């Protein structure tokens, strides 16, 4: 009861009470855009050389996941019309 | 007065408790208990709690006893070792209401004015929320009687506070915060969705049972007047958002242009270093 | 509106001559100046990757 | 006075022009009458500021109400003419504080928002306002349940 009265109080929305979905997806392409260029502006500099050099700096770039999980959100959020209406 | 407020399961467990004083000597089955509160704001706040000895008959069914000792100068101990926790209510199980909670409430309203009751459950296995809140004012009615103390619902919520959950959550270890995509959202779609029009299957099923034999909601007429708040869209026959036609289409429009141009850019990410990565550690044969 | 501009289309017979533009849709921009250099990389990394099999 | 205070009620001027004109007759108190309307000097551009107020009040309530109507009926709705409107609205425009819209080829014209830049809130006001209103449904109709199964 305390596992529910956690993951229905301690995290937020009591689940009548979700179904922000616009105004982050605003906020969300400047995510998208701001995170983009500088995804792009590092892998021009990786290992373009034939070089045996084995020292890295370790940065992992990646942004996957935050395009994913939040993109997937606005999915299935615009789906909310769909979903909640009809 | 009371709007909402801010409870921590401590007085969860300690309803708990005394639920288990009192279930194996199961004898007139009930935990009906005082709830310290400390009242700082206009919202209200809990950290301590505790249970009467107490009994309630069923016969005129206005049986009841506290025990003015354990209800004074425990109160008073608790209150040398805390004086900010002070008195604002009490709890009882059993959520079919009764005619006592009346006397109860004639009792627990002068000891706090907005005093507030708390209707609990021994086992939610619900959709779920926790445990009830009260605000008793008096209004009288349309009727004439003399003072109607009739019980309006204050709505519940729950807070939090720092470091009470240490040894519990570890308990559990079944904690998974981060995964709204799959499920933290499907959950509450089927809660929601069901849970929602099948209390308003409760709706039109008892609002017909008082078509046929009941209440028939005349003079609380707020239960129509608040169907036509719902009533904001009749959907006749055609379902009636083809002024919304256009409105959806243009809904359709961003997000499903953001999701063209960024999956494909999703894709652009994912591709690209599962295929170098894969095509260097592959190829390094030894 | 041929030479300089303020973007005012020509809006004959509307009454307003509406000055509009949404100048920030540059996320698809620099997405396309993304992909640009991006596959730039990916074709200098293919003479790496069809010269070091055979 | 203070029913002109709230939308002013959509009247007839020249019937305050009659209730307001009989003020100038109106006891032996008349300075006042002389310094607002019995002056031939800035009493009358305050007859005419009555009238830039008269206008100009059917434009502040109804910008409020207004989606589409057309020129002519609105000239000849603003206690005045219909080619004068040049003129009568000319000024309201270097009024330059209600953003608006007019067609002189169709006679359509309209007060409004810049034409829906963002859709959000259709949904947002749908969904989370009344929506959450109806999962409130559930909370408070269970307290009218309640209510209700008192007697039940």
């Amino acid at each position: 009861m305390l596992l529910n009265l956690h993951k229905k109080s301690w995290m937020e929305g009591l689940t009548l009470q979700d179904y922000v979905v616009k105004e982050m997806l605003e906020l969300a392409k400047n995510y998208n855009k701001a995170v983009e260029e500088e995804d792009k502006m590092t892998p021009e500099q990786l290992a373009i050389k034939n070089v045996g050099k084995q020292d890295p700096k370790r940065h992992l770039e990646e942004h996957v996941d935050v395009l994913m999980t939040s993109n997937i959100v606005q999915c299935l959020a615009a789906m909310l019309d769909t979903v909640v209406f009809k | 007065a009371v709007q909402k407020v801010v409870v921590h399961p401590l007085v969860l467990l300690s309803v708990v408790d005394h639920f288990n004083r009192i279930g194996k000597v199961g004898n007139q089955k009930r935990v009906v208990g005082v709830l310290l509160g400390s009242w700082q704001k206009k919202v209200l706040d809990v950290s301590n709690s505790f249970a009467v000895p107490f009994d309630e008959d069923d016969k005129d069914d206005s049986v009841w006893f506290l025990d003015h000792d354990y209800l004074e100068n425990m109160y008073g101990m608790f209150k040398k070792v805390n004086a900010r926790e002070r008195i604002v209510g009490w709890y009882h199980t059993g959520p079919k209401l009764h005619k006592n909670d009346i006397a109860i409430n004639e009792l627990m309203k002068r000891y706090c004015p907005n005093s507030v009751l708390v209707i609990i459950d021994v086992k939610p296995k619900d959709l779920g929320l926790p445990t009830e809140a009260y605000i008793s004012v008096e209004e009288v009615h349309d009727d004439g009687t003399p003072t109607s103390k009739t019980f309006e619902h204050v709505t519940s919520e729950i807070g939090a506070e720092e470091a009470e959950e240490v040894g519990v959550e570890h308990l559990l270890r079944d904690i998974k915060d981060t995964t709204v995509g799959t499920l933290s959202q499907r959950i509450t779609n089927q809660v929601h969705g069901l849970k929602g029009l099948n209390s308003k299957l409760l709706d039109i099923r008892s609002y017909l049972e008082k078509v046929a034999t009941g209440k028939l909601p005349i003079n609380h007429q707020i239960i129509y007047q608040l169907q036509d708040v719902f009533n904001l869209l009749p959907d006749v026959s055609l379902q009636e958002f083809v002024k919304a036609f256009y409105l959806k289409t243009n809904d359709q429009m961003v997000v499903v242009y953001l999701a063209s141009l960024i999956r494909s850019v999703v894709a652009l990410h994912n591709l690209i270093n599962n295929k170098i990565a894969n095509r260097d550690a592959e190829k390094k044969e030894g | 509106i041929l030479d300089k501009k303020f973007h005012g289309i020509l809006d004959q017979g509307e009454g307003v001559l509406i000055i509009f533009d949404e100048p920030p849709v540059d996320k698809t921009y620099e997405a396309a100046l993304e992909t640009i250099q991006n596959m730039s990389k990916v074709v200098d990394s293919l003479y790496n990757k069809a010269k070091k099999l055979t | 006075l203070l029913k002109l205070f709230t939308t002013m009620e959509l009247m007839r001027w020249s019937t305050l022009v009659e209730d307001y004109g009989m003020e100038l007759r109106k006891g032996s108190l008349e300075s006042p009458a002389t310094d607002v309307f019995g002056s031939t000097e800035e009493g009358e551009k305050r007859w005419k500021d009555l009238k830039n107020r008269v206008v100009e009040h059917n434009i502040r309530i109804m910008a409020k109400y207004y989606t589409r109507i057309t020129m002519k009926r609105m000239a000849q709705l603003l206690d005045l003419s219909v080619d004068e409107s040049e003129a009568f609205l000319s000024n309201l425009v270097v009024n330059k504080t209600i953003f608006a819209k007019v067609d002189r080829l169709a006679g359509i014209i309209n007060f409004q928002r810049p034409k829906d830049p963002n859709n959000l809130l259709n949904d947002w006001s749908q969904k989370l306002n009344s929506l959450m209103s109806l999962v409130n449904k559930t909370t408070h109709l269970i307290a009218k349940e309640e209510m209700i199964h008192n007697l039940q």
